[PDB]
Formats: structure tokens, C-alpha cells, sequence
DNA sequence: ATCGATGTATATATCTGACACGTGCCTGGAGACTAGGGAGTAATCCCCTTGGCGGTTAAAACGCGGGGGACAGCGCGTACGTGCGTTTAAGCGGTGCTAGAGCTGTCTACGACCAATTGAGCGGCCTCGGCACCGGGATTCTGAT
DNA sequence: ATCAGAATCCCGGTGCCGAGGCCGCTCAATTGGTCGTAGACAGCTCTAGCACCGCTTAAACGCACGTACGCGCTGTCCCCCGCGTTTTAACCGCCAAGGGGATTACTCCCTAGTCTCCAGGCACGTGTCAGATATATACATCGAT
């Protein structure tokens, strides 16, 4: 018996919010799921280098910021730029 | 009445483009992939998705393979291939020497 | 072959007599029996003491290339057990083949 | 087996694959390119088994051996 | 919590569970999965957004992953971006030239 | 300011010498602009990268190790620099 | 007059030039150049003459690979000479955009 | 300062395979280059290996494993020999 | 002899190799003979490299080794040229792999 | 057939800086000891896997005919190698300057670490409707003339 | 243009099965709170990037000639398309059987933690030989008549 964790729920609401009225199988929630972990393992080992390179021990979101366009085509990266600075100044908004 | 070359056959890439269907009769793939399987191990109980996924792999890079065979054969200013087609379009996909 | 052991005194694991084993049996297999090239079919029989020099046979050397089933009486002498040095698969095979009796 | 795979289902696969016209020693050339490369799959994917004590080769040790040449199947246990 | 207090759908617990337990660095700076969060949001609507164009695009109302393989096809920064990556049930596009038409 | 008509330094014969070394026989007219047009599609796919490195690393400075981190990413590894 | 027939004494130099391991790109025209390049995106930075050193390398290392690839695609071609087509059919094997 | 390469350790092998040859210091960088980038790959295949099996440290069966599963045939051979090798001489006594 | 490699008669310190693998966000525990077994197979292809590489200067007639000749011993190596084939060595130098199609006739 | 020029290889001596070694000083490596958690093992479950049966049922096989696709032959058309004289700017090196790299030193912010309570996230549950099934009639080409 | 003949589409009924939803469980998050040190931050030096200039020359450019490689045309022969006829084994539903991993509770050796000790290993200094460079000589091949 394993209670086992995906990103169901949250790319779940992210087409609820894109697509408000719409359906999906599971099998590509398998793909998703797949993609998620895929863009989560390639942005963490390039922040695990840069974090090695940089001759230090901690990781903040300005080294998520270098690491996103350092990733992808600086268009599409500098709009993650936009939504990480967002998210920056909106969770030291709260604890 | 008797077609000329390329009726049916336009008209099939235009159905097989179209479905989002399988193409390969199971077992006898089932079989050559047992018959793999059983060259370096045994007591082998296996998983059917495990087969799925080889079937997705199988078909996903041929139909690539095709599609580099195509473009060769578009560069060969022909409609009808060659092997050889293959052989150039491996070697600069860079998975055969 | 056979190997007598002279006994260690007033002792109650026969301590040098195994060390001598080990001695014997990594002398005679880094000396001469890889250098027999028509060889096959190798079983090592112990009486009594001095296992520990076989299991340093097996548990140190691959002897197992050609030998096959280790033999002991052991009877009333203390265990021997095969350490797993490289892996627990050699002591699988160990644990497959092999004949210890006490 | 070897030859299960036959004739016109590789004419399907190229009808999806584009192709219009057909040569011969194609076919043959195909089910040995095809059993190389399941080959290497199974290769990898039976010694991760082998890692794994094991016996029953998983998905995701396929996941794994294409995940070796960056060739990652999405949906089928990543 | 760490994550409506940031504004997300992204959970950062779960995430920074993940970067202590996936040995990159030693210490954590708490933006990171925030703005780690933010990023992979962010591209999953790019994702699930052309997907559902796709899909409008045939009109199957639950997505078949013919209608992901379509959102790879058309965003050439997805298709230049997502190259090596394969996608079971996708489908292929017709692409017939000059050569192979009938003249 | 930007620079200007460094391209033109890449001259046809030096592209030409460098198809010799890479085999080939009989060497065409209608070539030597788009390898040079490709060049460009090569460094502008490095340097977007690179200088993301090294203002992450807040050096005015532009090192050697943030073009073979970024050769890394691009896939293109070579030796004979270190680290 | 005495006059060579054609491409020959030039795969001569194709001996020459498979027998060494040199650069070839002047390196005022590369430095100005990759001045030009990092100059849009940031502008006035100080660099390493290493890291010249290593773009030069890899600009003439990708250089040659593809140098021998459009020479194979010659050579499936039927062909003695090179075109740009060669060029853009490797660019749709390899994938490039 | 210190500077931890492995120049001297490449000297000794260097010098086990012949006394007479001589490295570059590029040769060096090559070959150090070769150590932390194979280094690398073993290491984080280790740490893909223990992340799979969820464990905490590692033993050199998933060295074994991770050699078999990178390196072709004679290379994966030899060099899973000489591991066990290894394994007896200083894991033995 | 203050050395663990000594112990199993390597020569790549397993020490370094079990300190940066401490101290390098690898794993999360550092065993005692998976660094030796690495420091093995470190140490079995640098010989298996150096010989070849040994070899290609030594045809070549040279003893401060250019890397032309690290680059014949990856490259003919088709169990090393398959391992290795995504690095260039700067200052590789290349094959003569000549069609016969262009050679005269 | 003999002759020439271009490239490759070789023979020489010569000088340099990189390598290769030697020198000396220290920090990281070694040793010794502990404690804790990692890991390893066995006992029951039940789930997952293999296996096999018989009936239709389309797909595989096999065959046939000629056109168009392969291939060869010829002739045309043209651009690129080859050779020489002219020009442009990279390379060389030599001097000087400071920006920023790098090294240092302290303080405190920022992250770790612990404990106590709570809902974020999943399994298990059921039902329903999106979609597969289809039978008929509208059109839309292909090839022949 | 003019034809059938295929191939393609759209509709009403049935029918079914995977999403999707909610139920409830639990364990990791959260919160509350403290502690220490990495790292923030300022100071200092000392590297190396930039610049400039003038002597050299390697590379780039241009022309004249023509040759031999691309390609367009023709013409055929056999390999695919279409279509007719014969055989397999894929699939579904049914039961039977057993392998092994999950889960559970248990213990112990090993690796980390800590401390103290000392030479391995480092920078620094130094001297030298393989290698590059420059000059003389013979050998191969391509090509023109």
C-alpha cells in the first residue's frame, strides 16, 4: 500500500485556469507528469552546477533566474524572468 | 479501372496520417522480443507496458526513419527508394557511423 | 593431494594450523594450478580443522573458475563461515554448493 | 519471431512514414536494423534488472536505457 | 502555508522536501522553489495552452496525446526546444513535395 | 555602438581551406555566405547563455570556464582548458 | 604553360591538411567578431584570450564535422560537387532551426 | 595554496605503463578533464543508481554495475576485473 | 606509508576521491571500497588511454606527447570512439577518410 | 613512354621553455573511539504473471500485367582550379594603467534544527457521458477518350 | 468535357468504460522558535586587459583560360499496383497456478563524528632536452604529347 505522489492536482488546475472547461486522459496527465519531472530534474542539475560552480553552499531564486535563461530562449526565459520576479516580490510579501 | 502508381498511395498516407492507431499485428513482435529475451536470462515473468513502450519506440523511430528515408529520396530527386537512402540518412543522424 | 596439518598446543581453535592452510592454499593456487592449463573438476575435502584456509580459498581467490564443491567434516570444531569479501553471490554459490558436517 | 514481422506492415509504416514507393531488400535491411536496436535496449534494461535482484524486467529499466541517449518516452514510467 | 502566502499552484514544501533530499548544494535560499515554482508553472500553461488549441483543433474533449504531439509541432520554440523527446500516441503532420506529387 | 562587417573578415577562401580539410573535392559558388549565416545561428545560440553565467557571477570580466560550462549545455565538450 | 587538371594537386592538400591539427581563423578577425556578438546582449565586457581560443576550436571543430557531412551528401548525390541544398537537408536530418 | 589535480597520480601510472614518455600540461588538462568528467558521470550514475534503490551509501556493486552499464564489452570486462581486484586486495586483508 | 591506496596498491588517492565525494552533493553517505572500485576503473583507463596514446606517439616518433595522438587513441578505439565520441581534444587534427568516388581514376 | 613540380618525407643543428625535478613547508590526511542509523532478513499476503483453448476473420501470401521509373547514352553548358601579379590588415611586440579579480577580516543575517498540530494529497469509491459502432446518400476524384 | 467506380462522410441508436468526483485518511508541511556560521560586506593589492605603433608578410583579390562535371533528353525493361484467390493465427473469454514483492518487526556493523598528530603534497625554484625551426636532399604522381 503506497499513497504515491504525482503532479496530479496542480497541472490539473493549471488547465483549469488556460482551458476552463475541458477534459484530459490519463495517459497524457502521464506525459505531464513526465514533463514536470523532466523540467524539474534538467533546471535542478543545472542550479546543482552553478551551485558547485560558484563555490557555494545555497541556492536563492536569483540562481533560479540565471538558470531559466540560461535554459530556455531568452524570450520564453525572460518571461519566466517576469512570472520568478513576480514570485519573488510575492513571497516576501508573506512569511 | 487500373490506377496508375500513387492513387492509393497518396490516399493512404492521407488515412494513416489521419488515424492515431497501431499498425502491427502483436504477437509475432511479442515473439521476436521473447525471442531476444531469452539470450542472456532467465526466469523472466514481465510486464505488458514494458512492451508497449518498446512498441512505441519500435514504431515512433521507424516512422522517423521513414520520414529521414523520405527526405533522401526527395534530395534523390526520386519517388521510389534505395537502402542507401538509409545508410547516408543513419550516418548523419549520427547513429550509425 | 593430501595436506596433513601438524596441530597447534593446548588450543582450542587450531589457530596456526589454519594459519598454515591459508598459506598452503593461496601457495597452491598462485603457484601452480593456474599454470595448469588442462585442469577441471577441482573438489577440496578438509577433516576436522583448518577450513578457514579453503574459505580463504574461496572467499579470496576465484578458484571457482575451476574448482567446484567444497567437502569438510567438520564435526566438533568451531565454524568457518565464508566472509562476502566481493559480493554475498559467491556465498550464494557457497550456499548452493558445498558440504559442511558437524 | 525473425520473421513475424512481415512485408506489408512495413509498407504501413512507411505509408504513416510518408513514403510513396517501395524498394526490397528494404524489408530484411529493416527487421535487422530493428533487432539491434531492441538488442541494446534489452541489454541495458536486463543488467539494471540484474542491479535490481529482480526477475522481471520493468518499464521504467526502458525508461532508463533510453534515458541513457536521450531519447525519453513520456507517459510510461519515467 | 509557504505557497497561497507566495501565489502559486506550485507547492514549495513539496519542492523544497525534493532540493533537500535531491543533494545539489547544502543550504537552501527559500526563493528558489518559489521562483523554481513560478517557472514550471509558468511553462505548463505554455504546455496545457496549445494543447488545448490542439484539441480544438479535433475536437476530441479529452485531450489524446496526438493533440500534444500538434502543440510540439506548431511552437518551433517547443519543437526546437523539446528535439530528443518522444511522445507516445502523438501522430504525425503530411508533408508531400514536389518531387513526390503527381506532376 | 555595435561593430560592424566582422563577417567579412570570415572570408570564402578561409571556409574553402576548411572544406579541404573536411574532404571535399570540388567546392561550389553558392555556399560560402549561409556556413557564415550558420556561424551566426551558432554563436547566437552560445552566447545567449553565456554572459547569463558570468552575470550571475557578477565579474566584468568574461572567463573561459563560463564557455566551456556553456559547451556543456550546448552539448560540444572539448578538452585542453580544464575544469 | 604547363597547367594542372582540375582538383587534384588540391586533394593533395587535402593530405596536407588531414595531416595536421591547426586552426585556420585569424584571430583579430574572431576577436572583433566575438566582440561584435557579446556586444548585443551586454555590452563592454573584458574576456580571456582563452575563451577566444576555445569558441575558435569549437567554431572550427562543427565547422569540418559538417564539412564531411555535405561531402557525403555530394557523394549520395551522384555528385563530384557540393550544393546548399546539401547543407539545408543535413540542417532538416540534424534538426536544426 | 593548495591545488588538488591528480598530476602526479597520472605520473604514477604513467610511469607503471612506461618511464618513458612525457605528458603535456594540456595533455594533463585532457586527462584531468577526463577524471572529473568521468568522475562525474560514475558518480552521479551512482546517485541515480542509489536514488532508484533509495538507500544511503554505496557499495561498489553499483560501481560494478555502472561500469557494466557505460562501458562497452572489453572495457566493462577488464575493468569490472580489476574492481574485484581491487575489492579482494584492500576489502580482503 | 600513510596512504589507503597503497592498501590495495592503487595510485589515486581515495582519501581525495572519499573526501570530494563527502564533499561533492553526491550521495548522502560515502562507502569504503566503491572509491577504490571507482579509483580501479580511473585508474585502469588512464593505463588503457597512455598505452594507446603511448602507442600513436610512438609511431608518430614522439616522447612530449601532442594531443594528435590522444586523439588517434579515442578515435581508433571503437570501444572508446563509441564511449567518447562527443568530445573534441583541441588540437585533435583529423583522419584521412577519403570516398573513393572523388580519388582519380 | 621520358620529364617536371609539387608534396612528403627526411637529415641536420640549435635553442628554449616546459617539463621534470628538487626543496621545503603545512594542512589535510591518518588514527583512534563512539554512537546511531543503515541496512539486512524473515514471515504472510495476495496480486500479478503465465499459460492454454477454440472461432472467426482479416491479413498475409501468391500470382499477373504493363507503365513509369531506373538507368544508360549522348550532347550541351558552364564554373572553378590553376597560375601570377596586386593589396590589404593580421601578427608582432613593447609600454603603460587601472579595473576588477582576488584576498582579507568581521558581524549578523539567514538557514538549520526541533517539536506539536493540521490539511494537502492520494486511494477507493461509483456513475455517466464522450466516444466507439454503424448504415446510408452525397461528393469527389482518377483515367479513358 | 463525360463516364462509372471507388473512396469518404454524417446520423441515429445503443452501449460502455475511464475520467472525475467526493470520502476520508495521514504524514509531511507548517509554525514557533532558537543558534551559528556562511556569507555579507567593506578594505586592499595586485593582476591582466586594453591600447598603440611600426616592420613584416600571409592571406585575400583579380584575371585568363578552358575543361570536365552538372543536367536534359531519350529510350526501355522490370519492378510495383491492382486485383483475384487461399491460409493463418490474432483475439476474447475462462480458469488455473505460483512467484515475488510489499509490509512488518528486529538487530547490528559501518560510516560519520570528533580529536590530535605529521608527512603528503603543495608552491616555488631550477636546470635541461624534446621539439620547432631552417636548410639541404632524395622520391612520388600526375599530367601533357
Amino acid at each position: 500500500k503506497t499513497r504515491k505522489e504525482s503532479y496530479a492536482i496542480y497541472v490539473y488546475k493549471v488547465l483549469k485556469q488556460v482551458h476552463p472547461d475541458t477534459g484530459i486522459s490519463s495517459k497524457a496527465m502521464s506525459i505531464m507528469n513526465s514533463f514536470v519531472n523532466d523540467v524539474f530534474e534538467r533546471i535542478a542539475g543545472e542550479a546543482s552546477r552553478l551551485a558547485h560552480y560558484n563555490k557555494r553552499s545555497t541556492i536563492t531564486s536569483r540562481e533560479i533566474q540565471t538558470a531559466v535563461r540560461l535554459l530556455l530562449p531568452g524570450e520564453l526565459a525572460k518571461h519566466a524572468v517576469s512570472e520568478g520576479t513576480k514570485a519573488v516580490t510575492k513571497y516576501t510579501s508573506a512569511k | 479501372h487500373r490506377y496508375r502508381p500513387g492513387t492509393v498511395a497518396l490516399r493512404e498516407i492521407r488515412r494513416y496520417q489521419k488515424s492515431t492507431e497501431l499498425l502491427i499485428r502483436k504477437l509475432p513482435f511479442q515473439r521476436l522480443v521473447r525471442e531476444i529475451a531469452q539470450d542472456f536470462k532467465t526466469d523472466l515473468r514481465f510486464q505488458s507496458s514494458a512492451v508497449m513502450a518498446l512498441q512505441e519506440a519500435s514504431e515512433a523511430y521507424l516512422v522517423a526513419l521513414f520520414e529521414d528515408t523520405n527526405l533522401c529520396a526527395i534530395h534523390a530527386k526520386r519517388v521510389t527508394i534505395m537502402p542507401k537512402d538509409i545508410q547516408l540518412a543513419r550516418r548523419i543522424r549520427g547513429e550509425r557511423a | 593431494i593430501d595436506v596433513n596439518i601438524p596441530l597447534t598446543l593446548f588450543e582450542p581453535d587450531n589457530y596456526s594450523g589454519m594459519i598454515t592452510s591459508q598459506e598452503v592454499l593461496i601457495y597452491l593456487w598462485d603457484n601452480y594450478i593456474k599454470y595448469f592449463p588442462s585442469v577441471a573438476k577441482i573438489a577440496f575435502i578438509g577433516i576436522g580443522d583448518s577450513y578457514s584456509g579453503i574459505v580463504h580459498l574461496l572467499g579470496h581467490r576465484d578458484t571457482r573458475a575451476v574448482t567446484k564443491t567444497v567437502i569438510n567434516f567438520l564435526g566438533d570444531k568451531q565454524l568457518k563461515p565464508l566472509v562476502p569479501l566481493v559480493d554475498e553471490t559467491l556465498s550464494e554459490w557457497y550456499f548452493k554448493n558445498s558440504l559442511i558436517f558437524s | 519471431n525473425i520473421q513475424g514481422i512481415t512485408k506489408p506492415a512495413i509498407r504501413r509504416l512507411a505509408r504513416r512514414g510518408g513514403v510513396k514507393r517501395i524498394s526490397g531488400l528494404i524489408y530484411e535491411e529493416t527487421r535487422g536494423v530493428l533487432k539491434v536496436f531492441l538488442e541494446n535496449v534489452i541489454r541495458d534494461a536486463v543488467t539494471y534488472t540484474e542491479h535490481a535482484k529482480r526477475k522481471t524486467v520493468t518499464a521504467m529499466d526502458v525508461v532508463y536505457a533510453l534515458k541513457r541517449q536521450g531519447r525519453t518516452l513520456y507517459g510510461f514510467g519515467g | 502555508t509557504r505557497s497561497s502566502r507566495a501565489g502559486l499552484q506550485f507547492p514549495v514544501g513539496r519542492v523544497h522536501r525534493l532540493l533537500r533530499k535531491g543533494n545539489y548544494a547544502e543550504r537552501v535560499g527559500a526563493g528558489a522553489p518559489v521562483y523554481l515554482a513560478a517557472v514550471l508553472e509558468y511553462l505548463t500553461a505554455e504546455i496545457l495552452e496549445l494543447a488545448g488549441n490542439a484539441a480544438r483543433d479535433n475536437k476530441k474533449t479529452r485531450i489524446i496525446p496526438r493533440h500534444l504531439q500538434l502543440a510540439v509541432r506548431n511552437d518551433e520554440e517547443l519543437n526546437k526546444l523539446l528535439g530528443r523527446v518522444t511522445i507516445a500516441q502523438g501522430g504525425v503532420l503530411p508533408n508531400i513535395q514536389s518531387v513526390l506529387l503527381p506532376k
